[PDB]
């Protein structure tokens, strides 16, 4: 299953 | 057969990512051998040399709306901090849950948590919770109280 999209600095 | 995915540890933010391929290795005479990572969903030009030992290891899974009476208070979690101008998963600690019947969306459980870096709390809901993959056990043990 899926994990939120990480947004970087 | 079960499959084994990874998550790594970046250097630049401490947070962790899934990561996509192993690039290539490296040794030294003093230990702790270290991996080229290409994360998830990043491309080449976030590629990190990562300490296998420290900052690798098997991949958090993102709960499942039933899955929260594994989340327990003590727990180690990997959690989503979402900021403005960033959103991240961070290790964090459960310090308390706040459990509630569940409805036609699901879980409505909410967690206190303390993320392990910056000694900051925030309460979330499960949806941001990522489980340690041993977890796994406690709700295998649930499964075995059922009905034959
Ligand atoms: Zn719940």
């Amino acid at each position: 299953r899926t994990k939120q999209t990480a947004r970087k600095s | 057969s079960v499959s084994v995915e990874f998550e790594a540890k970046s250097a630049r933010d401490g947070a962790w990512y899934d990561v996509a391929a192993f690039l290539s290795h490296r040794l030294f005479e003093s230990g702790d051998p270290e991996v080229r990572v290409r994360f998830s969903g990043f491309g080449a030009e976030e590629d990190e040399w990562i300490n296998v030992r420290k900052c690798v290891r098997q991949r958090s899974l993102p709960c499942e709306a039933t899955e929260c009476v594994a989340v327990l208070p003590g727990d180690l979690i990997l959690c989503f901090q979402e900021g403005k101008d960033q959103a991240l998963y961070y290790d964090a600690h459960v310090l308390d849950a706040q459990r509630r019947r569940h409805d036609v969306g699901g879980c409505r459980c909410r967690f206190l948590v303390r993320y392990d870096h910056d000694s900051s709390e925030e309460i979330v809901p499960l949806r941001k919770v990522c489980r340690r993959p041993e977890t796994d056990y406690r709700l295998q043990i649930l499964h075995a109280a059922r009905a034959a």
